[PDB]
RNA sequence: AAUGA
RNA sequence: ACGAGAACUAGUAAUAAUUGUCAUUUGCAUA
């Protein structure tokens, strides 16, 4: 068991026995949250990581005051991510059913942890994450787990990348206020012009949806190559990617590769009318924080080098490259209206015809593979192709891409006016962190992605009345 | 609602010149023979009626009578409706008089001839029961009257008094009986 | 360095990929192209108008209105929703002299004509022959205001300004946009040279905005993008009589600078070739007319 | 359904004044010959007809009638349909009377002079009236129409009735003075329309 | 298919009031004579025939009556489909009668004179009415469709029967005091469209 | 290819009432007098000329006609189309027929006054229908088109007999009633275009 | 190299009925609300007539430019508005631009009708109208201007828009005029009617 | 002419 | 050498079928 996943394991679960205490179980609710944590978990014979253990039992000021541990073991660094993320009945029917699956269902090895991300999120998506009296708790309980494993993994990559070994001594404000941690932004271009290249009115919602699984793709794909798990990801849609890294030399470097491997694909695939930018401004442990405003500041540097990136997006050799003479004559694609691809009989190139085959298939069919070949194109020479359910759990036994399903535990799986100051200020003093954006974007989401489904599931004057009903919603929401 | 009738003959003694032309006499165009208007006869009785009871001379100005006369002889133009109920019809000869004429080759004008008699049918409604026997004994009263009077114009030096004879009363509609009354 | 003022008067079609697409304004390459093909229908050389001739591109006008494009130099939420400036505030636009109030008030002021798509059927098919269904299609036509028009800037010498006069007095009968043998889009023209437009083509700076759509020189692309601010669109399309097929000639694609753009550095551009298995060459334009400030 | 027709001779004995022209006579335009219109004689026979049965003042203010008058005659006024079941036509010079008075040079029309004396002034005011020639006779026609098979005996009793009362009265104007004394003769009976038995009717 | 002509004149024997106008007549106003539309006859011809055959006081409520009725004179109503047979034309003043009366001095309209006597008030009210005059003559056309070629004696002795009945009855309006007794003469039947015999055909 | 021209006159003989308002009648609003439409004309002559030949249930189901029917008026909607040939333009008031009212001072538009008697009541209940002078003129104008030589001949047959049957039946409604006949007169057959003579063809 | 001009009104005999919207609901502006007669409707009916009555006439003068050979259009033609003179008449007059017209349909085997509704520019209207025709070749224009004339005259013996076998869409030209706007080519001869 | 549907 | 160029919002259907300006009403009462 590599160190990092003994880190991320504590980290995730560092805090249930909060729930175990709103459970009301009188076995394991008498005692602060932490030991009634360990206590809850130290039944399970997966679960039996002693580190992790450790981890979970420690993660406030008092208990590593007097546990005097070793120099090197990850409850500091759990102390110093949960410090900076921070800035009746039902609860036992939830344990009951907690302890059937964590005994039952769930695998405890090395590559399990989306699986526990997943378990997590569709159990604990609705527990209120805290009931403090002199604060206002707009969070449930998977943010303030999520957040804290993202910070965690990032401080950790940071403090092992430099060669320190004395955790204790390094982390116990002064550390705080280093240029420890990045934030990271990808915006992709031209999603007006491409999902209205069709010639019919319900044929505009499988780009729609090709366009939202590259961006999860592209996105995961980087979370893997930076040896972190999809925790470190805070918002997706529209156009849109926030992340967060770690401030070291390796990792910009293997960002810069990605980038100009990203680069030279999106132009290889699309000519222009597609591109991506990437760019990411350094932050310290303070500036996520609350302490002078400084996180709109971040947010608009953040904007400004991506508008500059978006003003000088080629270079002259690409720009004389693209002017360089190639074949024509050849009949163009009859809905996407381009003639540098070979085209088939039918009069489609391949990623037009790759659509609609797939929304055909998906009008019947629910669950996207991505392999080495298939059907439609993805970057570095992948593709995705159409299965069914049990097909699913057999290619499980021997990543897979759903749509609002939260089925857990199948392997490894992803379930997939006023914008502006909603995502840039949020709330201006007292909850100015990172988790505040992270909760709001959740929310937001779960309202554009899924309640405007059930909404239009009972759906010229029905345009007007839903304007009307979105805008009387809208000033409800704030 | 019953139709009593009255009917008899009248005869001539005088030779009578009734004045129907306005020197000729009305005739029937149909027999060139003589006539009565019932105007005659009916305006006649009616003025000697009148005459016998009261005649106010403010009543002479406005043409009113006795309520007798406007109840049998009937004038309704006063605003108060009197329709009459006593029908006098034109009188014609008898055809005795006629075949006595013609056997003895005698000429009718002279002015009308002596010793004519004449057909008189009279009809009388019964609106009320009761006032019937008042009615029939003023009919009597004034047939007096009339046949000790003039009938006719410019009869003042001699001519035109006659007399009745040969009465018949005869219901010929209704269930009434009239078997008690008299008019000589 | 003169301008020029058209009216139209009936609708007109622009488009950018469809029939179904409709557009307010033109680029120098269309106009070019007009010009090109006027002079080579009336006879004369295209000697002297080839390389002599500078033009930029369509722009609106009003009542007694000008309008210029934006250029790419804290509310950042309303200027993203503007395409014209006027020229009174050009100048104040460029040193941060323009309010959020005034910006809207601008966007509220700056209708000058309405869009509308038009469906036509199709009877020249088996119709003629028997039962054959009716093929509707559609087109996209814009319309102005009686007092609004595009205007356009040409300079050089005398001589050349004086061609470009016959040029479009001739032209003015003709039509510049799509479905012109259906009736679309006529024009009547005058000649004007207004005050505030020489002054600020005349002014002096560091900087400057191009009113064109041009591309470097190979030999001097390197230098040209030292410090630039600019946006690539791809420009294709149909050719009007090269070969025998028209579907199987079809211009080279080809990439250009848009009309906001801001370079550092100068270059002078060319008439670029963008011809393959023809009789004659396609001429695209890309020389740049510059406003410094 | 069936119609029966009632015809004969209208035969005046004394003066007949009408003057539906009206001091002429009335008279038809296109032979220049008097008449009697059917509406003098369909109102006589009603009135007469109605004075004799049930005549009550209230119903005299509203114009309410006795139902048998109402319903060989017909109303149709107190929001209860009655039409009426007996037709009246008019009546015109029979050809015997017209060669009768041509042949022996005789006139259609008296007319006679009556003098007005006046109370308390004795003076003679002079009038000319138009009379139409005794002895002469009109041919008339009435319709029946049957609607139910019993009544019949009942409406021909009541019609023979009204024309005995009329045959005892005045036709037309200026009656309570001598004129319009008239009567009945030669009626027939013959069913025209229809299969009805009406040979045992008898109107006198 | 076949269309066959009926034609004839009508002979007006009483006065005639159709006041289509209402008390004035119904006139034309290219000519300014007097007309008989087509409703008028239609409607009373139909009233007969109805009346004849059984009338049920629920067949009275909503015009519902006999097969042959909506046979020969339409209803199409009851999502039964039925057209009317029968087309009936309007009469117009005729030329010969035209001639006659101007060239004697006689004209079109009479203007009677009547009167109204009041129960228990004896008051007169006067009124005038304006009657088509007696001896006039009017032109008739009937088309009959030929929609069944087993129905048409049939037909036309059921027309047969209508004619003889208004022949016994009253045209117009105000016809139980005298008005609107009409006959009929020279009656012609031809066939204009198509291949149909008229020669065993006949209308009295 | 030829076009060939008819034109002619229609006067109008007993009122006319296409009343496409709904009780007005349809009118220019730039005139405001009467016209005649022609859709009115092609759908009588399609109903008539068709009911002449055979016309079958099933042929009465899909409104589908014979060939020949067809082919005059057109069928285009068969999944076979046919094109028509004869194209039927709308008929206007005269100058001279408003010359000549303007003069004599005659009105364009009778109102007559009509009434319904309802059956078991007898209450009557009346309306009002404008209607088309008589005397009044219409100016028509066909237009047919040769498509195929060889057919001329029949397809003016088969116009006549149209024109025959329109001219003994009704335009409008209240037909059955008396209301809207015509008369179609001087005529004039030309060849306005092409090389195809037409001295010879004839419609009455 | 010659430009040439013709110039006229038509006028409406009968109502008009184009009706690119429905089918009551006729061409106009969205702004003015004008009823105007797009080019594409004439110059589809004009080039139906004429292929009737025949090729490479009509190829020269509408083109074709895909059959294997490539001909560009020699004669241009515009839309149509209405002209000031009828719009000052109307307003005078107090006269509506457009008619509503009432009609009916009848089922056969059941007798009964159901309606409809068909709007239809008014009687006696006035429109404006300019072609344009190019001279690419000068030994040509008399016989492309016998063409268009007879064009002309077929259009004037027929009908415009919808329902004209039922009696709509009849026009006139009156009042042309053909002048030479571009070169020195003459045009004063020219008749077009 | 009077009052109605 | 202008996202170009060929391209009639056409085609079949009307104002319908049934309906009484009718029911009651004396140009009449006095010399």
């Amino acid at each position: 068991m590599n160190k990092k996943n003994i880190l991320m394991y504590g980290s995730l679960l560092h805090d249930i026995g909060k729930i175990i205490y709103r459970s009301g179980d009188h076995t394991f609710s008498r005692g602060t949250h932490s030991k009634l944590g360990h206590q809850f978990l130290s039944q399970f014979s997966e679960f039996k990581d002693n580190e992790v253990l450790d981890n979970v039992a420690y993660h406030h000021y008092k208990e590593l005051a007097k546990a005097n541990l070793d120099n090197d073991n990850t409850a500091y660094i759990t102390y110093i991510a949960d410090n900076i993320a921070s800035g009746s009945g039902n609860y036992t029917t939830l344990m009951k059913d907690m302890s059937h699956d964590l005994e039952h269902k769930l695998s405890i090895k090395e590559g399990t942890f989306p699986s526990l991300l997943q378990w997590t999120e569709s159990l604990w998506q609705y527990v209120p994450s805290s009931t403090n009296k002199n604060q206002l708790i707009d969070i449930s309980l998977y943010d303030h787990s999520r957040i804290t494993c993202a910070i965690a993994s990032c401080i950790f990559d940071y403090l092992n990348e430099n060669n320190i070994h004395n955790y204790k001594d390094e982390l116990f404000k002064s550390f705080y206020q280093k240029e420890a941690f990045l934030l990271l932004s990808m915006d992709m271009s031209g999603i007006q012009d491409f999902i209205y290249n069709i010639s019919a009115l319900k044929s505009l919602r499988s780009r729609s949806f090709y366009l939202e699984l590259m961006l999860e793709v592209i996105v995961d794909q980087l979370l893997e190559r930076l040896e972190l798990a999809r925790a470190n990801l805070l918002y997706t849609g529209g156009g849109h990617a926030y992340l967060l890294v770690s401030n070291t030399d390796k990792v910009k470097k293997k960002i810069t590769q990605f980038n100009n491997e990203l680069k030279k694909w999106f132009m290889s695939e699309f000519t222009t009318d597609l591109s991506l930018s990437m760019a990411f401004e350094k932050c310290s442990g303070d500036d996520l924080m609350n302490t002078s405003g400084n996180y709109r500041t971040i947010w608009r540097n953040v904007s400004s080098k991506l508008s500059d990136i978006k003003a000088h997006k080629y270079s002259a050799e690409d720009i004389l490259k693209l002017n360089h003479f190639h074949s024509y004559g050849d009949r163009e694609c009859k809905e996407c209206l381009r003639s540098d691809i070979d085209i088939n009989d039918d009069g489609l190139c391949s990623i037009c015809e790759g659509i609609i085959n797939i929304s055909n298939d998906l009008r019947d069919k629910s669950f996207f593979v991505l392999s080495e070949t298939g059907k439609l194109k993805m970057p570095f020479n992948k593709f995705i192709s159409v299965i069914d359910y049990e097909e699913a759990e057999m290619l499980v036994q021997n990543r897979i891409y759903s749509k609002n399903k939260p089925y857990i535990g199948i392997g490894i799986s992803t379930n997939l006016d006023n914008l502006g100051a909603t995502f840039i200020s949020g709330i201006p003093e007292k909850y100015n962190s990172i988790s505040r954006t992270a909760t709001l974007s959740r929310q937001l989401s779960l309202f554009f992605k899924y309640e405007l489904n059930h909404l239009l599931e009972n759906y010229w004057d029905d345009i007007i009345e839903a304007s009307i009903y979105i805008n009387d919603k809208f000033k409800e929401f704030t | 609602y019953s139709k009593i009738k009255i009917s008899g003959t009248i005869e001539v003694v005088t030779g009578l010149h009734i004045g129907g032309g306005g020197s000729p006499v009305v005739r029937d165009l149909q027999t060139k023979l003589p006539i009565i208007p019932g105007s005659s006869i009916k305006g006649k009785m009616r003025n000697l009626l009148a005459k016998h009871f009261g005649l106010k001379m403010k009543q002479e100005s406005h043409n009113q009578d006795d309520e007798r006369v406007l109840r049998l002889f009937g004038s309704s133009e006063k605003g108060n409706i009197q329709r009459a109920r006593l029908q006098i019809s034109d009188a014609f000869f008898s055809e005795k008089t006629k075949e006595h004429f013609a056997q003895n080759d005698i000429a009718y004008t002279e002015r009308v001839t002596r010793g004519s008699e004449f057909d008189f049918v009279f009809i009388y409604n019964v609106d009320e029961e009761s006032q019937v026997e008042d009615d029939f004994e003023n009919i009597e009263k004034a047939i007096h009257l009339l046949e000790n009077d003039y009938l006719g114009g410019g009869g003042t030096r001699g001519n035109g008094r006659i007399q009745f004879k040969d009465t018949n009363i005869e219901t010929v509609v209704g269930e009434y009986d009239s078997t008690n009354l008299k008019i000589k | 360095t003169k301008v020029f003022k058209l009216s139209f008067k009936t609708p007109v079609h622009f488009g950018k990929k469809r029939l179904s697409d409709g557009e307010m304004t033109i680029t120098a390459d269309t106009l070019f192209s007009a010009l090109f093909i006027e002079t080579l229908q009336l006879g004369k050389d295209t000697d002297w108008l080839l390389n002599d001739l500078i033009i930029s591109d369509t722009f609106p006008y009003e009542n007694e209105l000008y309008y210029l494009p934006k250029p790419l130099i804290d509310n950042h939420k309303a200027f993203k929703k503007l395409k014209y400036v006027p020229v009174h505030h050009y100048n104040q636009y460029l040193n941060g002299e323009l309010s959020a109030e005034d910006a809207t008030d601008l966007n509220d002021i700056f209708n000058i004509g309405y869009f509308s798509l038009q469906t036509k059927v199709s009877l020249i098919a088996q119709e003629t022959d028997s039962s054959a269904d009716s093929e509707p299609y559609s087109v996209g036509t814009f319309t102005f205001e009686p007092e609004a028009g595009l205007y356009f800037i040409a300079k050089g010498s005398e001589e050349t300004l004086d061609h470009l006069n016959n040029i479009m007095t001739a032209l003015q009968y003709s039509g510049l946009g799509g479905k012109r043998n259906a009736g679309y889009g006529q024009f009547e023209y005058e000649i004007i040279n207004n005050q505030q437009l020489s002054k600020l083509l005349n002014q002096n700076g560091k900087h400057s905005i191009l009113l064109s759509t041009a591309m470097a020189k190979k030999e001097e692309i390197e230098s040209a993008l030292k410090e630039a601010r600019y946006i690539l669109t791809k420009r294709s399309g149909f050719v009007q009589s090269t070969n025998y097929s028209e579907m199987l000639v079809k211009k080279s694609d080809f990439y250009s600078f848009s009309s906001g753009s801001v370079f550092k550095n100068i270059f002078n551009g060319d008439i670029f070739n963008v011809g393959h298995n023809g009789k004659h060459p396609v001429y695209r334009y890309a020389k740049p007319l510059w406003l410094e400030v």
